[PDB]
């Protein structure tokens, strides 16, 4: 495996950080989170959602044809 | 008392004569395992506040060991200090 100390070369970056006992674990959970999820949702709906409505449409049609075609059917046999 | 504790831990530098035999466990382990090039404890005092700890200098693959040992010594003193070491301190 690989160990801290031998990963890669980094120069010039400062990282400032706080102790957990000094900060909140949920700061603006709703205030900032909700907006954030709305935003990630917008960013991906166009790629995720369409194939699924496409399946959805074929799902309802497909079963619809199945019922009307076979069972419900016995349409005309008139004499 | 804090300074007495700090003396127990001591300081170390790679030009110190005798390393393996040094009283301070930090100091002696650091000398035997080359974890360090130097280190020192400190008690900076300001009005009503201060900085109490240690600073050290070392190679890139020894920071983790230096911290483990430095921290083991504070813990050890917190809960387990013996009498003769306090006398030396």
């Amino acid at each position: 495996g690989r160990q801290f100390g031998h990963l890669t070369r980094v120069r010039h970056v400062i990282t400032y950080s706080l102790s957990p006992f000094e900060q909140r674990a949920f700061p603006h959970y709703f205030s900032k989170g909700i907006p954030n999820v709305l935003r990630r949702t917008r960013a991906c709906i166009l790629r995720v959602a369409p194939p699924f409505v496409a399946f959805y449409l074929v799902y309802t049609w497909g079963t619809q044809e199945f019922e009307k075609s076979k069972r419900k059917n016995p349409a005309a046999y008139e004499n | 008392a804090l300074q007495v504790a700090n003396a127990i831990i001591g300081h170390y530098d790679c030009t110190y004569g005798g390393g393996a035999h040094l009283s301070s466990p930090l100091a002696s382990i650091a000398a035997t395992n080359k974890l360090c090039q130097s280190f020192q404890t400190f008690n900076i005092c300001y009005a009503d506040t201060g900085l109490l700890g240690a600073h050290f200098v070392c190679d890139h693959m020894s920071i983790d060991d230096m911290m483990f040992v430095l921290q083991g010594q504070w813990m050890r003193l917190c809960t387990s200090a013996t009498e003769s070491e306090v006398l030396r301190g």
